[PDB]
């Protein structure tokens, strides 16, 4: 093992000779270390899935929630639930309700994604802020949309995106599998298939949580029983 | 470092190259952590211990035959190829003590004389020329590390016929670069200047070769050589006639008078700077080492340049100037040439009379030298420093100095100046009775014939130990200088004895009465010190085959009959009895009339310390910076770990001076008290029992000094 | 993350509180100080909060006097609000909460002081308490803070009896201090002394913060010279 | 190790072929069979867990034995006991950690750190006999490990290689090389290739002869020679081909093994000029190339003023556009 | 051993509360279990120094309102500020909405203050956890919650926050089953009794236990009832 | 092995009169994909090559509309291009409602220089790390400006900025007398720009989504083409 350091490392708000801000680069790779979240967008819905930590049998429920409702139209997934994730979510919630009472109309998903990025450029009020988000929603202009909002205060729209544990091979299988033609059921099976591969081959309703956005029901997180029949549908469909 | 085999080496070196390949990335400056100090101390110890093994083998080989386990030339070459990049990385570290471990490795590698040694010299000259040309301007660590790297290797560059041609160009470029704002860079430039000076003779080596000149001879060989090695080629490829090379060397030496004018002009600029006692001391040492390296032709130029600037300058305008930077150089001139002292000592006392008549020291303050007193302090500190080095030349103007001393003890009474003005007798009496080195020259007296190829000061040349090289003149007190020392001592002491008794009526606390008492008392304390080499710890035993090992040079006798038969011996002790009875009389006067006057008891306690401690020896002004070269400093410039005394004549001379000073100080002063010592001890015990902090703290410090001087004194103190 | 502030008070002279079956007894010792530093002042050890409550202090007077004045202000405000004087428990809790805040809030520093709050009110009777820089507080039968805490608490433990009279608590405080004194005799000028007792004879709370002569009188009762 | 005589001790210390002698401490043969009988009981019990979720697994005898043996290994791995644990790291202790690493959620419900304990066993006080067996075990692909099970083995070769650097023989280091190079072409797992490249840099940094290096450079550069492909072809290849991916990752490991050599070797500019053509390709192969050039430029920013003499204007210009991040439009 | 290529700080960031969460283990054991028709909280009593006055010592278990109780492990000084904040918020809700505070709202507000003392940075988090329990108004489902210094909160069928609370949790998992919990207060009390007598830093001064029953029936068992419950079989 | 002492802050000067932190901000422009601008007398054109993170990703926005008569492009940094572009939108709206004028494109240039130079002079702040090519039309004709993050702006007939721009820039310098005489025909000026950007794509190829184009001048509002609208220029 050898050492590869540099004189411009840990430089805050400082360009290196190359024009690099290494702090925001470092923050942007810590997204590899969290719990796995996956988003699939289709003409039928946006599906968000996340790996759940195993819990004591005595735990009846908890306020750890890596998939969160922002609005009826908009849902969100984290790889970590630090104070900065809470700050971004309660900013996104306050941004949604203020737009609703101003225009009598639902916020566009790009405009909400832009708003949580502006919070990270402001640092609340060249620093990174908080954690990677997947942001999913439907609006009448740009349909079903999935965005990666980043600690840098910048973002991209994706057709499918994986964050957290598993990054290189997690997005490698998604670009191999994604179609314009995916049905919603098929997208759910695909996020469960990807979750099984990243989890070193374990899959229960106790370690996979699913959700989707549709126009008709909006954002909903699936019951353990709904994800359990979907896991059985995966287990038979791969064995067939 | 003891597992290698000179004749079967290849599998050992294959392991050592694989260690260095693993380690290199832990040595690079941006990679700091817990490994840094382990690696710096490992690389240093490996190269140092390998050097020690090579010198053990070279010593055994020189009395017989090579055994074949012995390290060969090929092993020394491998050691450079392995470690040169390790040393090159580790010398750019952010911690300076880390970088010094790797920088000290270059000296061990260069003393091994590998065929690869050009890699090290080329490395160091390229960095040094890129710093002095400001190519590393954004990058301060390069400037400091390059100066340190060059500083380490000057003594080897000086010995090589090709690289020696660069050194006076470097000395000139170093001296031009001394700053008044960058005390750290100036300290590192002064390290370079003193290292060049300690090895090189400041001399013009040109004979009737009047056609050669530094520019067009030395520089054309320093522009071709530098361009050749900077474009990636080596020094091994650089071929030139020995004749062009020797003309480039001889012409290098003609530039020294230009360098010395810039140097004096930097020394007079540094008087105005807020320096540090260690940097001031170092700047004095380099000025003195420059002087001891001059021939008489360059010395006679430098003396006049310095004396001229000392009179004609703009250089003492600040609150608290560095007088030492100019006054220690003048005292060093007069140590080399006694013939300068008569004019410099009559010009100084004229200017002191001018400043005293113009009103210097007419306005009282206890805490400060005032801005109007600064020139009086300059000429008095110059007088103190010059007089300390006058020796047998005081005999020409002794009466004129004694009448001047009286004028100075009449006319100036500012309490900050009484200390400066009373040091005048100390310096006078001290130079008349002291035995010490006069001559510290790199080459003696413009004499002997060690050839013109002496850029190195014989340091490695095996002829350094020679009696005709190390024949130092020394200084041995004359009988005229001893009849003058006693005339000064009893004249001044008796003088101040008739001044303070005619003024001991306790009229009032004028705030100017107390200063006149303090002055005449300070003069009585500056006469006991200075004349102290005349006194004798044993005088009381010899009332009205004893064996000493540390026998210093006394001018009365070593046997008791040799010294009792000289009447001059009794006379010296008689004056010290008369001074000691005066401090007891002054104690009962200040105890009965002036209790609580802290300053008057402090001066008395310092007088009593000097009277108790300075018998046959001097233990105040003993360890402050003076006009001799520092033995611990020149030994740090010149000492090599595995080489026997790799020293120049200056260092051998100041080592013989330090042996004499050691023999003087190691002489016993423990004695059986004399009724007057008991009386003055009991006065000191009462002052240690005083309730003013400012009296009891000095009086307790004097008491612990007195208890070392007197046998059985703890019993007296506790009783 | 406050234990250095608890180290601070350990040097600061000594205070003893002892609760009897019919009163309370505060004693404290002034540190010996420079001849010319003024003693006749407001910065002492045994202070007061209201006619029913007294304090003794360890730690710096500059941190003490702010809390003492806040307590006086809050006690005056409570008496003004309800026409019945503040309970001792509510005073120490109110002073325990102000002190906790300045320890948990990193914009502030922990108060380097620890007061022994003696008092009386009818909801719990006579109440002896200690509070320290952490903002915790405890009720006691006897307590001490500051210098010689450990040595004093052993002598308290081996002599204290729950049934003892106020006069026995006078003896026990004086005899504890004369056992654990840094000076090899104890004198009225180093000693500050107070009691809280049941009236002259009727139902009122009677404080005394003793004057130097009354201290001399109890020292010559108690056989300390 | 209680010997009957000092002279018998010395003879048993002499009898070691290497030059060392009877180990400081060793487990007596009854305790030896006992410790090993505990691992065999765990192996026979593996069919009792095959069907079930983590909470049921946490109720099994097998989990209780696995937890006890995990804690026993962890106490043995501290302090004086490592010499009594090194011998078991071929078929008992070290293998018990690769199996236990597969049970991720059980190692969350119980506070078990087999990933951290296993990687840490690379720093054990191993000896010549055990080095060879450890290398042969570690370099055996034949267990068919999963992505992280074979990536924990990869991580155990990095800590072991740096613990036993300057001990490992050229055959042992060649087995380590060919194992990490075989993992650059791992057909199932994308991240196992990326982890193997990082250990190839670690192997290549400690090479001191040019013939081995020029041979590796040719092995990797042969299979990526840029003139053989059309543009759209080179692009679709970079989304799909494991051999060019492993070649690009491997060539980048060699270049990353040279962070600070001051006069830039002339082979580095040339091989960067092959990677920069792949850096324009978007896929898994294009990221490896972009990341190599970016990390090279990051460590060379200290000396870039002097390094840019070693490149053409066209070559320097081809290093420019490598840093594809959301905020660099 | 995430040094990898001798890498350090490649993420450039840190988040940490866990010094407070360790104090929450050091502190006294506190355990709570639902029944079918009750919730019982039991908390360890600290041994008391020789010269303390016991008459005014707080019950450790702490009523917020007639239907709701709070208990804690962690710093006592911090716990007071949360109990006082929970008591003023419970009075503030009960006044302003004309109905008692719901147990989940009380936990959401206690979690709200532990969130704000996490987020604000100029303050440390409170060194304490909470065990919030009781019944909602007009309801007889027993409800039982935790908060932690992190400001995370959770619902539990049984729970234990302490230093030796990993073996209590194993005894609770061994004997509690959400298909068939201890139904009657008799079983429920005897199970928090069995929990507390296993691993608490016990002595002659031991444990404080409180039963909550529906419709504001809140009762600390007597120092005799905690002894009557010591029904045993031994061999 | 080296340690620059004078590049830690935007307020330090080098001993040679250099602001290194502003030079490193110019080095940030060469981190973003190439953009080209060019002009004649009647029209001015931007063309930009848009990158993406992955094949599932949307393309990053390179061209922004500041008003009906001007807009810019953004190589180097994306988020530093929205702070400047938002301010340039504010200043255009302000010029309409306060003066009843379209903002002059020279005036817009001075306002960017002003905003950028302030960051170069103050502690704690960082020079912008974005290079803008601004195009517009006003009463002085068609214009192109290159803004540099130091606080400087230049009037050009054409330029290129971003990674590997020297190719397109060298083609524009060679083609200058030709593209500046493309008057009354907007499509040939777009094709001259798309051929210029093709000299910077070293082996790469334009596609509908990888290419974006914008034009302004005479009768034409500022319009952006990307997606299917660039199909006739590939």
């Amino acid at each position: 093992m050898f050492l590869t350091r540099s004189e411009y490392d840990r430089g805050v708000s400082t360009f290196s000779p190359e024009g690099r801000l290494f702090q925001v680069e470092y923050s942007l790779e810590a997204i590899k270390l969290g719990s796995t979240a996956i988003g699939i967008a289709t003409k039928e819905g946006v599906v968000l899935g996340v790996e759940k930590r195993a819990t004591s049998p005595l735990l009846e429920s908890d306020s750890i929630e890596k998939i969160v409702e922002i609005d009826r139209h908009i849902g969100c997934a984290m790889s970590g639930l630090t104070a900065d994730a809470r700050s971004m979510i309660e900013h996104a919630r306050t941004a949604a309700v203020t737009h609703n009472l101003y225009y009598d109309e639902d916020i566009n998903v790009e405009s909400l994604t832009q708003s949580v990025c502006d919070l990270a450029l402001r640092f609340g009020e060249s620093r990174p802020f908080g954690v990677a988000l997947l942001i999913a929603g439907h609006d009448a202009d740009d349909g079903y949309q999935l965005f990666h909002a980043e600690p840098s205060g910048t973002f991209y729209r994706y057709n499918a995106k994986a964050i957290g544990s598993g990054s290189e091979g997690a997005q490698a299988e998604l670009l191999n599998e994604w179609h314009s033609s995916l049905t919603l059921k098929e997208a759910e099976l695909l996020v469960l298939k990807i979750l099984k591969q990243v989890m070193e081959e374990k899959l229960d309703e106790n370690n996979a949580q699913l959700s989707c956005i549709t126009k008709q029901d909006g954002f909903k997180i699936y019951d353990n029983e709904k994800t359990a029949e979907l896991i059985k549908e995966l287990k038979e469909k791969e064995a067939a | 470092v003891y597992a290698i085999n000179g004749s079967k080496k290849d599998r050992f070196f294959e392991k050592l190259v694989s260690l260095a390949k693993a380690i290199e990335t832990f040595i690079h400056p941006s990679n700091n952590g817990f490994w840094t100090k382990p690696n710096a101390k490992f690389v240093h110890a490996f190269i140092k211990s390998y050097h020690g093994r090579v010198k053990y083998e070279e010593d055994i080989c020189a009395r017989g035959v090579t055994n074949g386990i012995c390290l060969t030339s090929f092993c020394h070459e491998e050691i450079v190829e392995i470690f040169l990049n390790i040393i090159s990385l580790g010398s750019q570290n952010k911690n300076p003590d880390i970088a010094n471990y790797y920088i000290s490795c270059f000296a061990y590698l260069l003393e091994l004389d590998p065929s690869n040694a050009y890699l090290i010299y080329d490395k160091i000259l390229i960095d040094l020329y890129d710093t002095l040309a400001d190519q590393f301007i954004n990058s301060r660590h390069r400037i400091i590390s390059s100066l340190k790297q060059f500083t380490r290797v000057i003594r080897f560059i000086v010995m090589d016929k090709l690289y020696r041609v660069h050194i006076t160009n470097v000395l000139s470029m170093l001296v031009s670069k001394l700053d008044m704002n960058d005390t750290n860079l100036t300290s590192n430039l002064i390290n370079g200047i003193v290292s060049i000076a300690a090895f090189i003779p400041i001399q013009d080596l040109t004979g009737e070769d009047d056609y050669i000149s530094f520019e067009s001879d030395t520089l054309p060989l320093v522009q071709q050589h530098f361009y050749h090695i900077k474009c990636g080629e080596s020094s091994k490829t650089f071929r030139v006639d020995d004749e062009l090379l020797n003309n480039a060397f001889k012409a290098s030496t003609t530039v020294f008078q230009s360098m010395l004018k810039v140097y004096v002009e930097k020394i007079f600029q540094l008087v105005d700077v807020d320096l540090e006692d260690s940097l001031v001391t170092k700047i004095n040492q380099t000025t003195m080492i420059l002087q001891e390296s001059m021939d008489d032709k360059i010395f006679n130029y430098f003396a006049s340049l310095l004396q001229r600037n000392f009179w004609s300058n703009d250089s003492f305008k600040e609150k608290d100037p560095n007088y030492e930077l100019v006054t220690i150089p003048l005292a060093a001139l007069v140590r080399r040439n006694n013939g300068l002292s008569k004019e410099l000592v009559r010009t100084l006392l004229f200017h002191i009379k001018e400043q005293i008549k113009r009103g210097a020291g007419s306005v009282r303050s206890t805490s400060e030298i005032q801005q109007r007193d600064v020139k009086l302090v300059l000429y008095l500190t110059a007088l103190n420093d010059v007089l300390r080095q006058c020796h047998e030349s005081l005999l020409e103007y002794s009466d004129e100095l004694i009448t001047f001393m009286k004028y100075l003890y009449d006319n100036v009474t500012n309490p900050p100046l009484d200390v400066i003005t009373s040091i005048v007798i100390h310096s006078a009496l001290a130079t008349l009775c002291t035995t010490e080195i006069t001559d510290c020259r790199l080459f003696p007296e413009d004499s002997k014939i060690p050839e013109k190829d002496r850029w190195g000061g014989l340091q490695f040349d095996p002829r350094r130990f020679d009696k005709q090289h190390l024949s130092f003149q020394w200084h041995v007190p004359s009988s005229d200088e001893i009849t003058l020392s006693i005339s000064i001592l009893e004249s001044l002491s008796e003088y101040c004895i008739n001044n303070v008794e005619e003024l001991m009526k306790a009229p009032r606390h004028d705030s100017e009465y107390g200063d006149m008492i303090q002055k005449y008392v300070l003069v009585m304390t500056h006469t006991l010190s200075g004349s102290s080499l005349l006194f004798d710890p044993d005088f009381n035993k010899y009332r009205t085959r004893d064996l000493d090992i540390y026998t210093c040079n006394y001018y009365f006798g070593n046997t008791t009959e040799e010294k009792l038969q000289n009447p001059q011996y009794l006379q010296v002790h008689r004056v010290r009895a008369r001074i000691g009875h005066f401090f007891h009389k002054l104690y009962v006067f200040l105890s009965t009339n002036f209790e609580n006057n802290t300053n008057m008891f402090q001066i008395l306690l310092h007088g009593l310390k000097v009277w108790f401690t300075d018998l046959g020896q001097e233990t105040v002004f003993n360890e402050d910076p003076n006009a001799f070269i520092d033995v611990d400093f020149l030994e740090n410039v010149q000492s090599l770990s595995h080489v026997n005394e790799p020293f120049t004549r200056t260092n051998f001379a100041i080592r013989a001076n330090s042996l004499h000073q050691s023999r003087v100080l190691l002489h016993s002063t423990n004695r059986k008290a004399s009724k007057l010592e008991n009386l003055l001890l009991v006065d000191i015990i009462q002052l240690a029992t005083s309730l003013y902090p400012d009296i009891y703290k000095p009086a307790q410090g004097t008491l612990v000094h007195c208890m070392k001087q007197l046998v059985g004194s703890y019993g007296v103190v506790i009783n | 993350q406050v234990e250095y502030a608890l180290e601070s008070i350990s040097h600061a002279g000594t205070a003893i509180g002892i609760m009897a079956s019919d009163g309370i007894v505060l004693a404290a010792e002034r540190k010996v100080t420079s001849t010319l530093l003024e003693q006749d002042t407001s910065t002492e050890k045994l202070y007061k909060l209201n006619d029913k409550i007294a304090v003794a202090v360890a730690g710096l007077t500059a941190d003490a006097e702010i809390l003492i004045n806040t307590a006086r202000i809050h006690a005056q405000n409570y008496l003004k609000t309800y026409n019945e004087d503040i309970p001792v428990e509510i005073l120490v809790r109110r002073l325990s909460d102000i002190k906790q805040g300045y320890t948990q809030h990193g914009g502030l520093r922990p108060f380097g002081v620890s007061f022994i709050y003696a008092g009386y009110d009818d909801r719990y009777g006579y109440q002896l308490y200690t509070s320290n820089p952490s903002g915790n507080y405890t009720g006691w039968k006897a307590i001490s803070v500051g210098a010689n805490t450990s040595a004093a608490q052993t002598l308290l433990q081996m002599d204290y009896k729950d049934d003892m009279k106020v006069d026995d608590a006078i003896e026990l405080a004086l005899k504890t201090l004369s056992k654990t004194t840094d000076s090899s005799a104890l004198t009225y000028d180093r000693l500050e002394f107070a009691t809280i007792r049941k009236g002259a004879n009727d139902g009122e709370v009677y404080q005394k913060i003793f004057k130097p002569q009354e201290i001399k009188d109890i020292l010559v009762k108690t056989g300390i010279t | 190790p209680s010997i009957s005589d000092p002279t018998t001790l010395l003879e048993a210390e002499r009898n070691d072929p290497d030059g060392l002698g009877l180990p400081l401490k060793s487990v007596p043969e009854k305790v030896d069979a006992y410790i090993k009988k505990q691992f065999e009981i765990i192996k026979n019990l593996e069919d009792s867990v095959v069907g079930l979720n983590p909470q049921q697994f946490i109720k099994t005898d097998y989990f209780y034995r696995t937890s006890t043996i995990f804690y026993w290994i962890k106490e043995m791995a501290r302090g004086p006991n490592k010499v009594l644990l090194v011998p078991y790291l071929v078929d008992y202790v070290l293998p018990f950690l690769i199996g236990l690493v597969k049970h991720k959620d059980v190692c969350a419900l119980a506070s078990l750190d087999p990933v951290r304990l296993y990687a840490g066993l690379g720093y054990m006080p191993i000896r010549k006999n055990h080095v060879a067996a450890i290398v042969d075990y570690v370099c055996s692909s034949n267990v068919a490990l999963s992505s992280n099970q074979t990536k924990l083995q990869l991580a155990f070769i990095q800590h072991f290689l740096s613990a036993e650097l300057l001990q490992l023989t050229e055959e042992e280091k060649n087995k380590i090389l060919e194992f990490v190079v075989s993992n650059l072409y791992n057909e199932q797992f994308v991240e196992v290739r990326v982890r193997a490249a990082s250990i190839l840099s670690d192997i290549v940094h400690n090479w001191k002869e040019e013939q081995p290096l020029l041979s590796l450079i040719e092995r990797f550069a042969k299979g990526l020679d840029v003139n053989k492909y059309t543009s759209k072809e080179r692009q679709k290849l970079s989304k799909t081909d494991i051999k060019i991916h492993g070649n690009v990752l491997g060539l980048g490991a060699i270049i990353s093994a040279f962070p600070y050599v001051f006069p830039l070797p002339p082979w580095i500019p040339k091989q960067l000029s092959n990677l920069s053509s792949w850096a324009r390709t978007s896929g898994m192969t294009g990221q490896a190339a972009k990341n190599t050039i970016s990390e090279f430029k990051k460590v060379r920013a200290d000396t870039w003023k002097f390094d840019r003499a070693s490149f053409n204007t066209e070559e320097l210009e081809d290093l420019e556009g490598v840093l594809w991040r959301s905020y660099y439009a | 051993y995430d040094r990898a290529l001798s890498i350090f700080s490649p993420d450039g960031h840190i988040f940490q509360v866990e010094y407070a969460l360790e104090a929450v283990k050091r502190g006294t054991c506190a355990v709570g279990v639902k029944g079918k028709n009750c919730v019982v909280l039991g908390c360890e009593r600290r041994s008391t120094l020789k010269l303390q006055d016991t008459r005014i010592t707080p019950s450790k278990v702490s009523k917020i309102d007639s239907h709701v109780v709070l208990s804690f492990s962690g710093l006592n000084a911090d716990s007071r500020i949360l109990i006082e904040k929970a008591r003023v918020e419970a009075q503030s809700h009960r006044l302003t909405l004309e109905d008692p505070v719901t147990v989940e709202y009380l936990t959401r507000y206690v979690a709200g203050v532990q969130q704000r003392y996490t987020q604000s940075g100029g303050v440390r988090p409170f060194g304490v956890s909470t065990l919030i329990a009781g019944f909602d108004p007009r309801d007889d489902e027993p409800k039982l919650y935790q908060t932690e210094p992190s400001g995370i909160y959770s619902s539990w069928s049984a729970q234990t926050i302490g230093r030796n609370s990993k073996t209590v949790r194993e005894f609770l998992e061994k004997n509690y089953d959400r298909k068939e919990p201890p139904a009657t207060v008799e079983e429920c009390v005897k199970l928090t009794v069995r929990s507390l007598l296993e691993v608490v830093q016990t002595g002659a001064k031991n444990i404080e236990i409180t039963v909550v029953k529906p419709d504001s029936d809140i009762v600390a068992l007597s120092s005799e009832e905690i002894n009557q419950y010591v029904t045993q079989i031994e061999q | 092995m080296f340690r620059n002492n004078y590049d830690g802050d935007t307020v330090t000067f080098s001993p040679t009169g250099r602001l290194f932190q502003v030079e490193y901000a110019l080095e940030a422009i060469k981190q973003g994909s190439v953009t080209v601008g060019l002009r004649s007398n009647t029209h001015a054109v931007l063309v930009a090559l848009k990158r993406n993170a992955d094949e599932l990703s949307s393309y990053q926005k390179k061209i922004i509309k500041c008003d009906e008569h001007m807009g810019l492009s953004l190589a180097g940094l994306a988020p530093d291009a929205r702070v400047l572009s938002n301010y340039l939108r504010q200043q255009c709206n302000y010029s309409s409602l306060v003066f009843n004028r379209k903002l002059a494109v020279e005036r817009a240039g001075h306002l960017l220089c002003d905003k950028a130079q302030k960051n170069t002079q103050s502690y704690g702040g960082r020079p912008y790390g974005v290079g803008l090519l601004i195009i517009g039309y006003d009463k002085s004709g068609a214009h192109l400006l290159e803004f540099q993050p130091s606080g400087n702006v230049t009037e050009l007939y054409g330029t290129a900025i971003g990674a590997r721009s020297q190719g397109a820039k060298t083609y524009l310098e060679r083609t200058l007398d030709t593209f500046i005489k493309i008057d009354g025909n907007p499509d040939e000026l777009i094709k001259a720009g798309v051929e210029a950007i093709s000299q910077s794509l070293r082996d790469e190829s334009l596609t509908v989504d990888n290419l974006s184009i914008a034009i302004v001048g005479k009768d034409t509002p500022f319009t952006i083409y990307d997606g299917e609208a660039v199909a006739k220029y590939i």
